[PDB]
This record gives structure tokens, C-alpha cells and sequence, in this order.
């Protein structure tokens, strides 16, 4: 009856601190328990790799999070370093509690774990995004804890050129956590895209890399940009809307380009090979650096007819518009290339990756689209249509018809009632009109007969803000309320945070604080306890409008048109002494490149948050150990035990 | 007659023989400003013929590229006075004076501004003001090769190679303007470092004068005067050397040599040098600079002969060459192929080049060619051994202060 | 009969010449008190330039900045954009443009400086003259055939006329590429170390007939960490003996293929060891004399009639000397 | 006045090529197409090109069938402001498809050359444009020679580096300069070229768009500007161009003509002073 848990990341991450869950159940009153909790080694040989930590743990007082050390001594002298075959390390709990209450066999209870040398984060910027042959290339690297603090343990750069061969390599101490260097291009080097590479000099797998195009190329006086009327071309049947292009020829400075632009079409396949149309070619004198050209129907109808395709057969091809705009009188050529231009059977895209499967029977299914429009921003307004089938518990199945539009940027969240012993639940999710777009999905239910349920009801469906309190709704399903409470644990990169134990009362609410930290997406786990059987579930919650913990801001003073050779007072404004890092790029470079490269932003470091999630898709599971697993933990209570993880990736 | 409407603006001008037709006008400025044109002819009774006259004002240089790093403020050619600022980014050590002033002479002051980080074998040799180079590899026996901008003349060393003692070969080339000269404050430590690195065995010092006809009597004294002053100087310092003084014109006259034993003694060589007229030197009035070369190198062979091929008394034999002229070589050809046969004769190595230096001392204002000087004075780093002078009393008074 | 200005234009001094063009510039790292302002000198080149920024504080973590846009405009500037590749003895076509955005007819006199190591049409000294309506620009065409083998400052200037005092000039350092084209000689060799006669293995010095002189001669080892190699490259050398030593291996494999610039003249030799099946790659590189108007499309323009030149572009006999 | 062009486009490769292709001909400095002439010229069923764009000195064609023969079509310029300087100019041809597939043409003056003339030899040479050589008589004009007008040239301005009197061998022509091989009869002076002595051969070299002539079989006096050319045989080569003063010299009869006594007296005086003594200076 009396059961010791162990809740710990299903990856262990070597020189951070790792989080360790411990709990106690059923245990008397009085009663207290001692122990303490340490990594050992994978078994092939035994020797303790990292040093024990305490744990003291009683009726009123069952839970604690304990913030296991693993320094990479240990680590390496135990034999983690010497491992086969795959990474794995044992992490296990040792008490007399077990002997002395359960009459176990042995006083350990511990789970299986996978062990990989990635920390920290690192992030990198070169100076240009394009440079020529024979060209000096400058960079700098960042070093960053797991809290992006700066980092000053010591990295190992290194250069790959085009055909992925090392050029350089420098170990390099970190006193200010960035470091500056600078290296010149062969004068021979072909044309391609060379990479750099920033490892932690122990850690082996902790590699981050930024990548800058080599071409022989001359900076350009003007970038031309063909934008379609709209992004996507309807092919349905019925009708085929008008292709129409708006041709812009601007010079950089501002001012508009005079002269003549030459405009070839064609048809793209996904694989990359182009099937020009010959004929239908348009040359037309830029007015007001611009050309708005279009093709008609009967045109194109007669280039399909020439290539020998029917209108049914575009699927999955794309119109390419290229253009070669020659600046009149002055004689310069510059090249626009056009492939976003898709053909679509309906103007809108359904992602249904948000709805949460493996659902409670007998509790609300929250199904989550994003009606996103195709290839372009977020949706909203646009009407959703789904009809839930569920299938057959005893009686005819029976069709459920919810409408609901998007509130905004396109989340729609359209709770379907769910009757109880549902044998599975059939999705047709439908959104626009006219020519929808058709989603389906089906989900199963939960095996009959189980020892119960838990349901995570979430009120507010719109993301949590950085900073906003977000609460939760926790009921158990389908069995009695013999226990007394229930417990539950927040999981943000992929390290337990938080754990609190709630008491079981009537519509009950569970608060969690959004700290800056739990961005980009946090998992929620909750579970409870029916005699001695495990049953959980874990709700998935993704935080939006993400914003640095500090700021950094750049304004230059008046308005932005100067003259060559003037002075420019740089306004430079944050929160505290920072390592600010300046760059001050040409805009030509970015129409000179083949592939526009983005610039570094908010969005890449909240991704690297991202990157050390072990989240396993938008939670749940019919089982406690499947809602673990999918959470991204190793769970063990003494008779069930989550395995260790097949791979990190978790397809 | 030729018409007076000649008048400079800011200036004055002279004349050699009146309005009468073959006559030379002299155009000249004030400090900071150059006369333009230098000069006019009154033709054959026509309207004067020039190679309205202004006194434009002296722009110096301004800096074609700065590699790794930026230099405010940033002007096309900076005027007198001005004043601009090297400092660069961040890894980076600078070298020689950061802030320079444009003087009138048309140069900067302070060493070229350069700064290195030290990963090249040899230091970076940097970008003269108003030059450029090609090549940035600074490996060992690499090489870099200068070129003027605008219509600068390149005095220095054109190419230089990163040699394994981790100096570059020749001088810091430093682009200049045809009418630029030098202050006798400026060129005075330069002459007092390069004897120096002469003084530190026995040395042979030839002194060549110039006595044609543009060089006239009283500028011919002073070349004179400014001749015995760093004799007796040399004698001064208790150093075995020998002295020797050459006085070339259309053909070149000897008025003493290294052979005879009396060059080493300061009553003789001032009683040969007194001895010096003009008269000798009427009858042909020429400046073939390359025959005095050539006296100079029969005299390096005859001391050859006399003394050895191997004898160590000629081994350390240093030798030093000092030219007042007004560089207008006009006949006998190239002077700088008798310099070739100097250097050959002499072995002349990365390691002799000590036991040679050529000083090219120009005089004059009008018709004083840089190029001639360059080519003909010696190329070392760190030292300059081309000189110009607008008058002969700069020549005396930096001679007269020229060593310590 | 087309009338002409002369000398009534700018006096070319007080024009202020363009010659910084920086592909990127402000790239140090600044520490900021909560507060910093700075001085900014803005590059000579007319574009927009894109200000990132990117924070990294012991406290607030990490934070990136807005990227600032700041636009350079001059409403008169002669452009030019110099050719990708300028061989020597090669004529190429200089191409400034003016672009004349202000709304009166503009009378410029267009010209490049006379500078050593270029052959320009006349000797460089006469002045080409073209007119650039209001809202409009103009191409002006500089024949010129380099004969420096080096870098090299040239730089045009733009006069208008004294009714209305404009101007533009640009000093753009020209690099010149040596004579001839670039040919690449690579040798491959497999590199077996297990095997004894494998262990050691020169290369064939470089002997070509048609290598230019003063060839850029660099030569670029390229060795393969496929399979622990220690090839050590020692090679005698005009300049010296010279020998750097590659271990691709590292006791590692993460795409471990090497590439290192070696520097010789004529001479080189391997020491192979480890155990693997890399290949070697030297890499030759120096001018050649070869050839390629296209194969495939040509192009003639020829051009009859009566042209008027400016009386100072006449080459004939004055007359009267 | 009223120029008329020409501009004539074929293909020979026929590999890789799209059809189409694109004609960008720059014109002259002060030259802009008329309008009318290309509006009449694209208004023909056969007009060779299906659009046009003109301004200031660029034409645009868009030829969209290049075949094999040389086809090609022709308009007429005008002129706005005269040429400032003698010079070619550059027209390109692009591919529609793949402009990098592209080569552009230098195409002359109606008259000029195509391209900048330049007296290239061995591995190094010189800048050939310039001015005429003047061919300077004075003798057999009549006229006395006044204040050393050949001296003043030889010690003023343009200072001269070599000066000699040369009998003409030959005259030949190669490439864009016509070639007198010449006999050194006497080396009055030299700055290079130490090596001059009398019955030495030298190349003297003009350009052929001017009319200088040097009748072979006769002896001149030559000075000026050296060269940097070498020949390529090992002498240096000499160009004439400005700054050089040639002469012809005195013969057996035309120096005996009354008014020709003193100045072919003189002549010879200056021959033996400047050969014997020098420049004086
Ligand atoms: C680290 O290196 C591995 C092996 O080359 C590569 O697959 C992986 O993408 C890298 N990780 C990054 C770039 O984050
Ligand atoms: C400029 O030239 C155009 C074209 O000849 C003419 O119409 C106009 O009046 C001129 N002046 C201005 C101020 O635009
Ligand atoms: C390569 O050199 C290292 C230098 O430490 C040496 O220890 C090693 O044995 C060599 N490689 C192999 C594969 O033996
Ligand atoms: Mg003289």
C-alpha cells in the first residue's frame, strides 16, 4: 500500500542541475522517512556519479524538489565517458524505507535515463550575410548558461567551407562571454554557403552553428520585387481565379528605378525542375518604378495546351515568374525570381496539431484548429464547421454539428461534449467558404474498465501573456474519492520547476504562475492516485507575445534621411550594464543573395528555449506512464516503471 | 617685348633677362601655397609660353584607404593646418602618431598611422597617406607593391618584402607632390640617425658637388660651405675615415680621391675644397650625374685592386655618398645604372647593405625632380635619404646642426 | 554648332569626393550604463543601412533590438559601379551614371583623373560632356585599358556649370587582376596508411610551360578524414623550409575533412600515419594565357556617318608649328 | 548632324540558347535615338524585334528570333552635344532566359577605331593614345630658326630623354601603327638606352589613324619621350606621338636652295653642338 515516487526528466543534461521529484503515499501519520537520491552508473560498471543528496519527507509534508547536482568529474571517472552502445545512465532513490515498510528485496528504486552532453546556449552572427571571394569575414559567438545568463566556460569554434571541409579551429577562453575573430576567404573558393560552428569545449554535443553565402558577386544599386496579387491560385474545377503580378523596381536610396522589365513565366514542380512557357513572355516600361502585368485565361489555357497539361493536373505545382529589369538609361540588370506562387484547391490551411487526443470519456473535447491562410498570416473571422461522430457505446452512433469562428489569428477552440463508455470519436473539421478546407481527424478512447480518469479543464482557451496567471481546472472521472488529494508538477525545458500538492474539494482550481522563463511552452502535469493504481494527464500550454527579460532599444535622433559623410547620434537604451553588440549592414547585401537570410531575433532565442523541450505532442495519454512518457519524464513507483526513451526525437 | 600682363595673384615673380624674347619667368608664393604655372617663357617675341596664374593653396594628401579602421575628419585633399585623427577598432594596436597635421610643405607630421594584430611574421607596413597597396599577406617573402594617387610622385620603396628578420625591405614609401620640399628641422635627425647607423673599422665618404650652369656661383659657395662643415664635423669625431671630394658638370672633374693618403686629414681636404672654382667648369656647363658616379666606382675599383679581393682592410670598408645637386641629370645617361654597378662591385646584400648608403640631397625650387632623388639615394627602413631644400640656406643650416 | 561651355564650371577643389564604402561597418561591442550615446560618422555610400543590435547583460539574460533603418541620400551623386573582374591589358568600359533628382536640366562635364597605370582615351585630360535633364540621369562611357598589374586610385569627377553649383566625385581604389586567367591543377592521391609503400610520398614539382609569371602561386591541401591520418607535408622551399603538419582525425569523427593554405615553390613531400582510407587534394592555382564575344550569340554595331568632336579630341596636325 | 546606326545580331552556338534575346547598344556621349525612326522600324510585320525602349544614349531591342545568318536592322541618332573625347563605346547583347549567357561588343566611331590603341610588346606596355606627331619644317619651309626653337624643345620644355638622327630603312605597318624601321646614324642624346650607338637599328612607331610620314631612304632628326616596349628583341622601341620633334634632314639639293643655306646651317650647328657639348644647362 505505502508507495515512494520518483519523477525525474527522461534526459539528463551533464555539468546543469537536475530536477528530481520524490512523493510518499498512504504513509501513517507519524510516520517520517530518510533517504537520499543519486545518479549511479549505467550498470556495465557501478560507481556513484554524482554526490547524494538528502531528502526528509513526512504525512504532512509528501513532496519535494530536489535539485540533484551531476558535475562532469563525476560524470567522467565513474564511467559515463567508457559507456556502449547508447547513452544511458541509471538514476535511483536509496532509503531503508522500502525494506522496513514494503519488505522489498532491495532498498533501491530507480529509473532509466538517457544522458547527453548538450548544455547551455549558444548563438552566433557573422559580419555580412554575403560576402566575395578574398573578402576578410568577421564573427562573434555568445556563450549563454541554461537561464541565458553569460557564460564564461570555454568553447571551441571551428569554420566549414563550402564542401564541408574545417578551415579553422580555436579553443578560446570566456571572460566577457563573447568573442571576436576574423578570418579571409581563399581568393579561389567557388561559390557556396560556409558554415561556422561554436561547441562548449565539454560538451561534446552542445554544437550551434550559423551559416554565410560565398559568391562572386558586385553590390547592387537597386532590388526588384514581384509580389502576386495573392499568394495562392485557385484550381478548383469551377473556376480558376486571374493570375495578376505587380512588378517593383526601386532603388535603394528610396527613389523609384526607370527602365524596361522583362518578365519570363513557367511552371515549377516541387522537385525544382521549371517548364517554361514558351510564348506569353512581357516586356513592359517600369511607370512610377512599377509594372502591373497579369495572364489572362485564354492565354494561359493555350500555354497549358502547348505543354500538353490539363487544369486537373496542377496539383502541387507552382507558377515561377521570373523578371530581368534593365535600368534605362543606365544599363544595369538586376534579377527578381518568383516560386511562393502555389496552386491551391482552397484559400485556407487547417492545423489541428493543438487539439489534444487520447481524450477523457465523460468530460468536454476540446478540439483547437488554426485556420491559417495558405501561405500568409493567420486567419480570423472565418467560420469552422466540424460534425463529431461518435461511434457506437451500445446505441447508434450519433452526429454532433458545432459552428464557431476564429476569434483571432486564427484559434478556434469548439468544446464538443463527449458522452461517457464512447468507444472512439470521429473529426470532419471544415473552415471557409466557399472551397473549404477539409481536415479530418479520429481519435480513440481509453481501454473500459480503468481505475479512472483525470480531467484538465483550461476556462481561458486565449495563450497566457508573460506574466499572466493562468488557472486550471482538475476533476477526477469515473471512481470514488477515496484519495485526498491530488498532485501535479509544471515541466518548462524540459526540467521539473514546480510541484504542489492541491486538496481535493468541489470545482477545484489549480494557479500557475507564468514566469518569462516557462516561454515558449510549458507542460502541465496533474495525476492522482485510485488505491494503487497511477492515472494522469498533462495539458500542453504554449505562451505568446514573448518578450526579452531585459529590453534593448535602438532610435537614431530626427528623421531618417541623411546625407553621405554626416553625423548620426545612435540612441542606445536597456535596463542594466550590458554587452551590447552593434552591426551596421548594407541593404544590398540582402538583395545581392541568392537566399534572403533573416536577421537574428526574439524568435530564434525563444526557439532555443524551445529546443530543450521534451514534449511529445500536445499531451495526454490513456495511461499515467503514456502521459509521463509524452510529458517528457521517467516515473516509478516501485512496481510500474516508464521505460527509458527509444530517442530523443520522439516520433 | 613680351607683354607684362604676368602678375601673380598673392605673389611676387622675377625675370633672368628682361622682357627680351628666351627669357625665364620665376613665379613665386608665400609658404603654404605653390606657385602655378612655375614658370613662363616669352617664346620668340610671342605670348608667354607656360609647360592665369594663381597662388593655389598647398592641400596635403588625404588618406586613399585605412585598413581595419577609420580616420575623422574625411576630406578629399586636406588644406594647411588641418588636422585628422586615426584611431581603430577593436583588436587592434596603432601605431605612429594618431593625430597629424597637415604642414605647409605639403606633409604630414608623426609616423604613418597603422595598427596591426600581430598574427602576420612581419608588422603590418601600413598605407602611407596618399598611397595604396596591394596585397595583404604579410607571410615571410611576401611582398607589397605601392602606387601614387592623383598626381603624386612616389618617393620610397615601390615593393617591399617581409624578409626573416621580421623587417620589411626598403623605406615606408611616402607619396608626395611635385612641389612639396623639406623643412631643415624635419630632415636634420633623419641625416644625424642615417650617419649615425654609418659611424657604427674604417669608412669612405665621397661628397659630389654640383657646379653647372643652373646651379649658380654663390649657390655653388654655399654647396661648398655646407661640404666643409660636415667634413670637419666627421674629422671631429676621432673615426678613421677618408674623405673624398668630386665636382661634376658636363664632364666630371676630380679634385681629390681615397687613393692618396692626404683624405685623411682635415687641412687637405679643406685646402682641396677652397681650391674649387667656377672657371674650371665654364667651358662645359652639363650635369651628367652618371659620370660622377662612375668617377665614384673607378675609385671603388682602384681600392679594390690595391687593396684585395679578400683582404679584410677592405671588408669593413664602409662607404657613403653625399650628392648636392639640382637634380637635372641631362646627359651620360640614367645615373641610377652607375648605382647598379656600385652595388654589384660592392656585393651588396641583405646582410652589406649596411656598407652602402647614397644620399641625394636636391636643392632648388624650380626645376628639382623627385623621381631623380628617390632613385638615386639609398632605401632603408626607417630612414630617408632623398632630401629637397627650396633654398641653400636650408642646406647650411641643416648641415650645420646635422649631427649631435 | 552645339554650344559648349568651357572653364565658366566648378572649380573641381571644392567638390568633396567619395571614397568610403564600407559593406558593413559599426561592429564593435559596446558596454551601455543603462544609457550611451554615440557619434556616428556615416559611410560615403548611398544605400540604407540596417543598425542591429544585440544585448547581453549579467542580469536582464539576453535581449536583440529592432533593427534600425537610416537612409543616406544625396538628391545628386555620380554612381559607379566598377566591374566585377578587371584583367590587365584588358579594356573595360567605366560606367558612371548621374542621377540628376533635382527639377532643374543640369550641364555636367564628366572626366577621370589621369592616373599611372591607366590608358584612357586621350591621354585622361580631356573632360567628356553630358547633360542630365531634371528627374532623369545619364550614362557616361570611360574606355580604358589597364596596363598597372596592380591596385590602383582613379577618380571621377562631375562638374556642372557655375549658374548652378553642383557636383559629385568618387575615388574607388580599382584592384587590378595580373595578366592572364586563373587555372586550378589538382593532384589526387588516396592515402592508405596501413600499407608500407603508402607510408611515404612526394608529389611532382610544378613545371607549366604556360604559368604567367608572377603566377599567385598558393597552393591549398585538401585531405580527407574519411576512413586517423598524421600527414605531415614537408616541402623545401625558395623562400624557405616550411612544414605544417594536418591530424584530421582529432581522435574524433564530425565531418573532419581538412583543408590548410600551404605555402611552397616548387617542392613538396608527405609523411603519412594512422589507419584510414583519406585522400589527398593539393591544390595549384597561377595565371595562364588562354581565351574566352560568346560562341553561341554574337553582336556587331556599326556606325556610318558624321560625328563632332570638341576641338580638343582632334588628332591632326595643328598646322602652324 | 544626323548619325545613322547599325546593329547586327546572329547566333552561331545553337546550344543552350532560348531564342530570345535581349540587345542593350549604348551610343555615343552626346547621342539619343529618334523615336520615329524605331516606332517605324517596330511597326513592320517583319520588324525582327517586338518592342523597343530609348532614352538618352541607351537603346533597348528585344530581338525574339536570332537565326543563324546575319540578319539585322539599322536606325538613325542625332546629336545633342559634341563628343568630349574620341573614344569607343560598349553594346551588349543578353540572353532572355539566362543573361549571365551574355558578351558585350565595343563598337568604334564611324571612323575611330574599336578599340584604344595601345603599343603593346613583350610582357609590358604603353599608353599609345594621344596626339599627332607634328613633323615639324622649318628648313624647308624657308623660315630661320628663331632663339634655338629646336634647342628650347630640347632643354625646356618638353624636356627630351633621346634624341638621335635616324635613317629610314623602311616603312611597314603593324597592327594600329605604322613602323619605320630606322638606322642610327648618330645618338645626340639618351637617358635610357645606354647601350645607342650609330649604325643600330630602332623601331620608330606611329599610329596609322594619323598621316605622319617618313619617306624611307631619308635621314631625321628625332627627340623626345622615351618608351617602355623593348621591341621585344632587346633595343628599346620609341613611339612618336606629341612632345617628339622630328625633322627632316638636310639633303644635297634642297639645302642648297637660296632662303635653305642658314636654316639647314643652323641645323647642323645644333647638330654638333647638342651631339658634341649638350644641353649647356
Ligand atoms: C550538431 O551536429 C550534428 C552532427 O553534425 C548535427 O546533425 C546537428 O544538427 C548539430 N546541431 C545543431 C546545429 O544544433
Ligand atoms: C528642363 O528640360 C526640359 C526638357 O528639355 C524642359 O522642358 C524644361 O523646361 C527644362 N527646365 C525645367 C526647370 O524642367
Ligand atoms: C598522430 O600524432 C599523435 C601526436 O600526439 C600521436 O600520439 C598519434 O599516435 C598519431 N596518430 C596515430 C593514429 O597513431
Ligand atoms: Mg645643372
Amino acid at each position: 500500500k505505502p508507495r515512494l515516487l520518483l519523477f525525474s526528466p527522461s534526459v539528463v543534461h551533464l555539468g546543469v542541475p537536475l530536477s528530481v521529484g520524490v512523493q510518499l503515499q498512504d504513509v501513517p501519520r507519524g510516520q517520517v522517512v530518510k533517504g537520499s537520491v543519486f545518479l549511479r552508473n549505467p550498470s556495465r560498471n557501478n560507481v556513484p556519479c554524482s554526490p547524494k543528496v538528502d531528502f526528509t519527507l513526512s504525512s504532512e509534508r509528501d513532496f519535494a524538489l530536489l535539485s540533484l547536482q551531476v558535475p562532469l568529474k563525476d560524470a567522467k571517472s565513474c564511467g559515463l565517458h567508457q559507456l556502449l552502445r547508447g547513452p544511458e545512465v541509471q538514476l535511483v532513490a536509496h532509503s531503508p524505507w522500502l525494506k522496513d515498510s514494503l519488505s522489498r528485496t532491495t532498498n533501491i528504486q530507480g529509473i532509466n535515463l538517457l544522458f547527453s552532453s548538450r548544455r547551455g546556449h549558444l548563438f552566433l552572427q557573422t559580419d555580412q550575410p554575403i560576402y566575395n571571394p578574398g573578402q576578410r569575414v568577421r564573427y562573434r559567438v555568445f556563450a549563454l548558461d541554461q537561464k541565458m545568463r553569460p557564460s564564461t566556460d570555454t568553447i571551441t569554434v571551428m569554420v566549414e567551407n563550402s564542401h564541408g571541409l574545417r578551415v579553422r579551429k580555436k579553443e578560446v577562453y570566456m571572460p566577457s562571454s563573447i568573442f571576436q575573430d576574423d578570418f579571409v576567404i581563399p581568393d579561389i573558393s567557388e561559390p557556396g554557403t560556409w558554415k561556422i560552428s561554436a561547441r562548449f569545449s565539454d560538451g561534446l554535443e552542445s554544437n550551434s552553428s550559423t551559416q554565410f553565402e560565398v559568391k562572386k558577386y558586385v553590390l547592387p544599386n537597386f532590388e526588384v520585387k514581384i509580389t502576386p496579387g495573392k499568394p495562392y491560385i485557385l484550381t478548383v474545377p469551377g473556376h480558376l481565379d486571374e493570375m495578376q503580378l505587380d512588378i517593383q523596381a526601386r532603388y535603394i536610396y528610396g527613389k523609384p528605378v526607370q527602365g524596361v522589365a522583362y518578365v519570363r513565366f513557367g511552371l515549377l514542380d516541387e522537385d525544382g525542375k521549371k517548364t517554361f512557357f514558351r510564348g506569353l513572355e512581357s516586356q513592359t516600361k517600369l511607370v512610377n518604378g512599377q509594372s502591373h502585368i497579369s495572364l489572362s485565361k485564354a492565354e494561359f489555357q493555350d500555354a497549358l495546351e502547348k505543354l500538353n497539361m490539363g487544369i486537373t493536373d496542377l496539383q502541387g505545382l507552382r507558377l515561377y515568374v521570373a523578371a530581368a529589369i534593365i535600368e534605362s538609361p543606365g544599363g544595369e540588370m538586376e534579377e527578381a525570381e518568383l516560386t511562393s506562387w502555389y496552386f491551391v484547391s482552397s484559400p485556407f490551411s487547417l492545423d489541428l496539431s493543438k487539439t489534444k487526443r487520447h481524450l477523457v470519456p465523460g468530460a468536454p473535447f476540446l478540439l483547437q484548429a488554426l485556420v491559417r491562410e495558405m501561405s500568409g498570416s493567420p486567419a480570423s473571422g472565418i467560420p469552422v464547421k466540424v460534425s463529431a461522430t461518435v461511434s457506437s457505446p451500445g446505441s447508434v452512433p450519433e452526429v454532433q454539428d458545432i459552428q464557431q469562428n476564429t476569434d483571432g489569428s486564427g484559434q478556434v477552440s469548439i468544446p464538443i461534449i463527449i458522452p461517457q463508455t464512447i468507444s472512439e470519436l470521429q473529426l470532419s473539421v471544415s473552415a471557409g467558404s466557399p472551397h473549404p478546407a477539409i481536415a479530418r481527424l479520429t481519435v480513440a478512447a481509453p481501454p473500459s474498465g480503468g481505475p479512472g480518469f483525470l480531467s484538465i479543464e483550461r476556462p481561458d482557451s486565449r495563450p497566457p501573456r508573460v506574466g499572466d496567471t493562468l488557472n486550471l481546472n482538475l476533476r477526477a472521472v469515473g471512481s470514488g474519492a477515496t484519495f485526498s488529494h491530488y498532485y501535479y508538477m509544471i515541466l518548462s525545458r524540459g526540467q521539473i520547476v514546480f510541484m504542489n500538492r492541491e486538496p481535493k474539494r468541489t470545482l477545484t482550481s489549480v494557479s500557475v504562475f507564468v514566469d518569462h522563463h516557462l516561454a515558449p511552452s510549458f507542460y502541465f502535469v496533474a495525476f492522482y492516485y485510485h488505491g494503487d493504481h497511477p492515472v494522469a494527464n498533462s495539458l500542453r500550454v504554449d505562451v505568446q507575445a514573448g518578450a526579452c527579460e531585459g529590453k534593448l532599444e535602438l532610435s537614431v535622433d530626427g528623421a531618417k534621411q541623411y546625407r553621405n559623410g554626416e553625423s548620426v547620434k545612435l540612441h542606445l537604451e536597456t535596463d542594466s550594464l550590458a554587452l551590447v553588440a552593434l552591426g551596421a549592414l548594407d541593404t544590398a547585401l540582402y538583395a545581392a543573395g541568392s537566399k534572403s537570410h533573416k536577421p537574428l531575433n526574439m524568435g530564434k532565442v525563444f526557439e532555443a528555449m524551445n529546443s530543450y523541450d521534451l514534449g511529445c505532442g500536445p499531451g495526454g495519454g490513456d495511461s499515467a506512464l503514456q502521459v509521463f512518457q509524452a510529458a517528457g519524464l521517467a516515473f516509478s513507483d516501485g512496481d510500474q516503471w516508464t521505460l527509458s526513451r527509444k530517442r530523443l526525437s520522439c516520433p | 617685348s613680351c607683354p607684362q600682363n604676368v602678375n601673380i595673384s598673392g605673389g611676387t615673380f622675377t625675370l633672368s633677362h628682361g622682357w627680351a624674347p628666351g627669357s625665364l619667368l620665376t613665379y613665386s608664393c608665400p609658404q603654404g601655397l605653390y606657385p602655378s604655372p612655375a614658370s613662363r617663357l616669352c617664346k620668340s617675341s610671342g605670348q608667354w609660353q607656360t609647360p592665369k596664374a594663381v597662388c593655389k593653396p598647398v592641400r596635403c594628401p588625404a588618406p586613399v584607404s585605412f585598413e581595419n579602421g577609420i580616420y575623422t575628419p574625411r576630406l578629399g585633399s586636406y588644406p594647411v593646418g588641418g588636422n585628422v585623427s586615426f584611431e581603430c577598432e577593436d583588436g587592434f594596436i596603432l601605431r605612429g602618431s594618431p593625430v597629424r597635421q597637415c604642414r605647409p610643405n605639403g606633409m604630414w607630421d608623426g609616423e604613418t598611422a597603422v595598427c596591426d594584430n600581430g598574427a602576420g611574421h612581419c608588422p603590418n607596413p601600413g598605407i602611407s597617406l596618399g598611397a595604396v597597396r596591394t596585397g595583404f599577406r604579410f607571410g615571410h617573402g611576401d611582398k607589397v607593391r605601392y602606387r601614387c594617387s592623383s598626381n603624386l610622385v612616389l618617393t620610397g620603396s615601390s615593393e617591399r618584402e617581409c624578409q626573416g628578420n621580421g623587417v620589411w625591405s626598403g623605406t615606408e614609401p611616402i607619396c608626395r607632390q611635385p612641389y612639396s620640399y623639406d623643412f631643415p628641422e624635419d630632415v636634420a635627425p633623419a641625416l644625424g640617425t642615417s650617419f649615425s647607423h654609418m659611424l657604427g673599422g674604417h669608412l669612405n665618404l665621397y661628397l659630389l658637388l654640383d657646379c653647372s650652369q643652373s646651379v649658380s656661383e654663390n649657390d655653388f659657395l654655399i654647396f661648398k660651405e655646407s661640404a666643409s662643415l660636415m667634413v670637419d664635423r666627421i674629422f671631429s669625431f676621432e673615426i678613421n675615415v677618408s674623405v673624398a671630394i668630386i665636382t661634376f658638370a658636363s664632364e666630371p672633374k676630380v679634385l681629390m680621391s681615397v687613393l692618396n693618403d692626404n683624405s685623411r686629414d682635415m687641412t687637405e681636404v679643406i685646402s682641396s675644397l677652397e681650391n674649387a672654382n667656377y672657371k674650371d667648369h665654364e667651358n662645359g656647363t652639363g650635369t651628367n650625374t652618371y659620370a660622377a658616379l662612375n668617377s665614384v666606382y673607378l675609385m671603388m675599383n682602384n681600392q679594390m685592386r690595391l687593396l684585395g679581393m679578400e683582404t679584410m682592410a677592405w671588408q669593413e670598408i664602409r662607404h657613403a655618398i653625399i650628392l648636392l645637386t639640382d637634380g637635372k641629370s641631362n646627359m651620360g645617361g640614367s645615373p641610377k645604372t652607375a648605382v647598379d654597378h656600385i652595388r654589384e662591385i660592392l656585393n651588396i646584400n641583405q646582410k652589406r647593405n649596411d656598407y652602402l648608403d647614397i644620399y641625394a640631397i636636391g636643392v632648388g625650387k624650380l626645376d628639382v625632380d623627385w623621381r631623380e632623388l628617390n632613385e638615386l639615394g639609398s632605401k632603408k627602413d626607417g630612414e630617408r635619404h632623398a632630401f629637397i631644400l627650396q633654398d641653400t640656406k636650408a642646406l647650411h643650416q641643416v648641415f650645420e646642426h646635422m649631427l649631435d
